[PDB]
């Protein structure tokens, strides 16, 4: 347990940067239906 | 500057329209409301347009219990003005000067105190949007300014990136000197236009950096991270699906929150809307159906609007 | 026991995953269905035209 | 300056006469640029008319 | 302390009138970067 | 008795189903819940009846979290056990010994306590019902009855209109003696069955009266007015609406809350309703959408359920 | 203002039978809808 | 005023009345919706037999 | 009296044992019931396996 | 005051078991009653 300042920061640009690449993936255009 | 004419820049969006694509579209920040809500509107006439909004809202603390709201609206003028229970007037008035020149006045107003009172002008040009507005704005004895000035530059360096800043101006009383701070804004576009990218470095160290993906005519998504002694930030997930017959909107926050807002279309005129959320750090959830009705009142429109 | 602390937690987590599942997947899904039937209702349309 | 006291003067007098009459400037607008011109009392109330 | 508000203030609005004319300046610059390489 | 069978009589209704065409059909009563909750039902077999349900309710008060509950049900037996959060079991068994004859065991238990486990025998004939339950059913070192028990007997004096008792017996620790009392119960059916009224004198000078009517096969509408020192009472008015595709139930209360409950069939296994209140007596709403899947898990159940 | 005990007895069943009435009213299957 | 007192509960029983017919309309009126658009694609389906 | 003992002794074992074997009680009723049997696992959780 | 709670309860039952003799044998006082009249 740190729970440090900059672990709110690190944890949200992690996220962010999780979030882009899989909505830039392949697995996005799948997700939306095909009809 | 004629030579430098030549790279034939793009107008880029407005400073207030940097995140619609995301915060906007595909967010429920604004849709959301809780506990039941009628909402019925009335359309009298389509070229000059004009309408008569009603609303019935029991259980939202943010919703009013009623609210009477006409919007007028024509090819360069633009007013609205929405009594609200308990006589709290509020209006907003456009009026555009050039086709690419437009200032925009609100006025909200509650029991005798014209609270919020900013007047903007707005001047897009063909590679450049700025933008001044005043918030409160008044005069003192002294003679120094009164009240928050904000002013917004945003130019595109390229087709595919705008930068820009924004400068603030705030003085509360007067006596004290007003801070003013600066605030550093991006929007980044793809050539094909398929996804877009901005950013924003808000004052106080403040960083809103959102992005926002298409992946067909009827789906798509963006996220969005915030960040404000210890930050205090969240990241937002979002998705929204339309089609002819519904609108959908799903967000996963980095809260743990859950969210959704559908709509449904059940007639051309009358329109079911579904909002629920979960909130999974306390394990409490607030749900809200509504109504959205469109009447119109004339004949001409009633043709119009069955086809 | 630290088993029965497991199990619950991974239990709450499976909770919350399908009420999450079901709560942005209902909507959707309606969405989805009524989208569909109104497809098929045009093509029948179509077909009685034809 | 002089100016500065007009300045306040008329955003004082404008703000009053606006929280009274703004609504009724707008709905003075539409009824007005309506060709069918209905009257006040349906205009206001949310019922269809044609 | 007004004196050191005053001029951090006008010292933020000067170099907020720097970048404006930097960004304005930018598509050109961007453009020599170009010619450039 | 031969000259005296000529009557003919019809056998009425058991004491518990008194009320069952207005308090369980007409109103929101027993079907009404809060906030959101998803109610998965699985079936595996169709002539022998068995089904394995879930649920999921989240911002209810009176729903649990999770629920888990099997239900078996042939010719002659049912059963029906019911897994809740913090390992609440609940269990129901009747069994029929005879056509007519069924007797009932419910069993609530939370938590190591049987809370609640009443066992009841009930006897259905030509013209006369009698059932007799016990709660907490034990015996005591003394000897004495401990518990409550109740015994009901109905008989139909004519076609048209049914009488009868319900007696009471309640002691709680068995040191004191056990009050005991009787309580009087009405119940008349029209001619043609257009419209049912029923009155039940509860004890303690209670009057739980209510009214019956249908409109037509679609509307039927019912009334309940209900009275229990200064009485505390309210009357209420009921309607609903059945149709292949969705059930309505309305009902106007006189503490001045008005209620709905809409049940869409969006398909044949999947049934969305939405559940809204309002309280005008403080003004204020409580709303729950929910759900509700049935799924087989067997080929033949499947083609049953597709037709 | 009386409120009497009796008052509230003497409401619900004129409430009572005004809805009875109302329910066995032509008014009644008129709500019904045709269709 | 009485009056004033007068108007602002004659408004607040309309606001009631209305809401009370909003919620136990709408789901009603979605109902009969349903149906009627479920008996006239039962028709549209009887003449394409037919 | 004694048949009174018996009662309660009886009472509170069948409590004892339904309150564990209860649900039990009726999954087996119904696996057991059903021609196609489905195992355990899948039987329990709420997918459709047909 | 045991005594009085239970005569009170023995009371009440035979009066439940009066009134469901007279329930028992209504359909039969019924049509005494129609022959009458």
């Amino acid at each position: 347990f740190k729970e440090s300042p900059l672990y709110t920061i690190a944890l949200n640009g992690a996220f962010f940067v999780a979030g882009v690449a899989f909505i830039q993936s392949p697995l996005m255009d799948m997700l939306a239906p095909q009809l | 500057h004629s030579h430098r004419q030549s790279l034939e820049l793009v107008n880029p969006g407005t400073v207030e329209n940097l995140n619609k694509e995301v915060s906007r579209d595909v967010f429920l920040s604004q849709y959301f409301f809780t506990g039941l809500r009628a909402d019925l509107n009335k359309a009298f006439s389509m070229n000059p347009a004009f309408q008569t909004s009603h609303t019935f809202s029991i259980g939202s603390q943010a919703l009013p219990k009623y609210a009477f709201s006409a919007l007028f609206a024509n090819d360069n003028l633009f007013a609205q003005g929405n009594i609200d229970n308990d006589l709290s007037v509020s209006g907003r008035l456009n009026y555009g000067w050039d086709k690419k020149n437009i200032s925009k006045v609100n006025l909200q107003i509650s029991d005798g105190q014209p609270t919020m009172c900013q007047l903007e002008q707005d001047y897009q040009a063909s590679d450049f949007s700025v933008n001044v507005k005043t918030l409160n704005p008044s005069f003192s004895e002294k003679g120094e300014f009164t009240g928050v000035a904000v002013a917004s530059f945003l130019q595109s360096v390229t087709p595919q990136l705008a930068l820009g800043l924004e400068t603030l101006y705030s003085r509360t009383d007067g006596s004290a000197p007003g801070d003013a701070g600066v605030s550093y804004l991006t929007r980044y576009v793809s050539k094909k236009q398929d996804w877009i990218f901005s950013g924003q470095l808000q004052a106080n160290g403040a960083l809103i950096a959102s992005l926002w993906r298409k992946v067909a005519q009827n789906v798509e998504a963006g996220i969005e991270t915030t960040l404000q002694p210890t930050v205090e930030g969240s990241t937002t997930i979002g998705a929204k699906y339309e089609y002819r017959q519904s609108v959908y909107r799903g967000t996963l926050d980095s809260n743990g929150k859950v969210a959704c807002f559908l709509e449904r279309k059940v007639l051309p005129t009358l329109s079911v809307l579904f909002c629920g959320e979960i909130d999974h750090f306390k394990n409490d959830t607030k749900i809200g159906c509504g109504l959205q009705f469109e009447t119109a009142g004339n004949q001409e429109l009633l043709m119009l609007q069955q086809g | 026991s630290f088993v029965r602390n497991a199990f619950t937690k991974s239990g709450n987590l499976a909770w919350t995953l399908t009420t999450t599942a079901l709560l942005l997947g209902v909507p959707l899904s309606l969405s989805i269905l009524a989208e569909q039937q109104l497809i098929e209702m045009e093509k029948t349309f179509d077909l009685q035209s034809d | 300056d002089e100016s500065k006291e007009r300045i306040s003067k008329i955003l004082t007098l404008t703000h009053n006469v606006a929280h009274y009459g703004w609504i009724p400037f707008v709905l003075y607008l539409g009824w007005a640029h309506t060709s069918n011109r209905p009257n006040f009392l349906n205009l206001l109330s949310p019922l269809p008319s044609v | 302390e007004k004196r050191a508000h005053q001029e951090q203030t006008e010292k933020t609005l000067k170099q907020a009138a720097y970048v404006a004319a930097f960004l304005w300046v930018s598509p050109m610059i961007w453009h020599l970067v170009k010619k450039q390489w």
